[PDB]
């Protein structure tokens, strides 16, 4: 499904 | 065979890769991630752009850039960058299980946050393994950096 970013921010 | 870290590099530096699609629309939205959250705007998203469609109004044809840089949408007429999003700014990539031929992302800082809904001109998947590569990517050769640096 959806996945998030590690590096996010 | 193997997407190696130097291979995905060489894939995604300059001007990366690109896809032909269109602009489904842009909402607002409460937090960073979010499969329940990203569902509903992409319907509303959609349910707008039908109510458009039905007047005469089609999507803006754009060029999904993907790169080092994070994502460029492009207006496929003018060639004019409309947005671009640094990879540290995309914090969620929302698959569309009602559609083989969209996918979206959530972008912006904390508390601002986006939601781009796309409707790719061929199949969403190989775009979204693209993204999910290029954060993987980032990631890796970060995390040697530091360990180099300790």
């Amino acid at each position: 499904n959806g996945y998030e970013n590690p590096t996010y921010k | 065979m193997e997407k190696t870290d130097e291979y995905l590099l060489a894939r995604f530096k300059g001007d990366g890769v690109k896809y032909k699609a269109k602009l489904i629309g842009i909402d607002d939205v409460p937090d960073a991630r979010g499969d329940k959250m990203s569902q509903d705007s992409m319907m509303k998203l959609k349910g707008m752009a039908a109510a458009g469609r039905s007047q005469g109004q089609h999507k803006q044809r754009i060029w999904v850039n993907i790169s080092l840089s994070g994502i460029k949408i492009i207006d496929e007429k003018t060639g004019v960058i409309e947005h671009e999003h640094p990879v540290n700014k995309i914090s969620f990539i929302a698959r569309d299980v009602t559609d083989n031929r969209a996918f979206g992302y959530v972008c912006g800082g904390e508390g601002q946050h986006q939601f781009f809904a796309i409707k790719t001109g061929q199949q969403a998947e190989p775009l979204v393994v693209d993204l999910k590569d290029l954060f993987q990517v980032i990631y890796n050769v970060k995390k040697k950096e530091e360990d180099k640096k300790k």
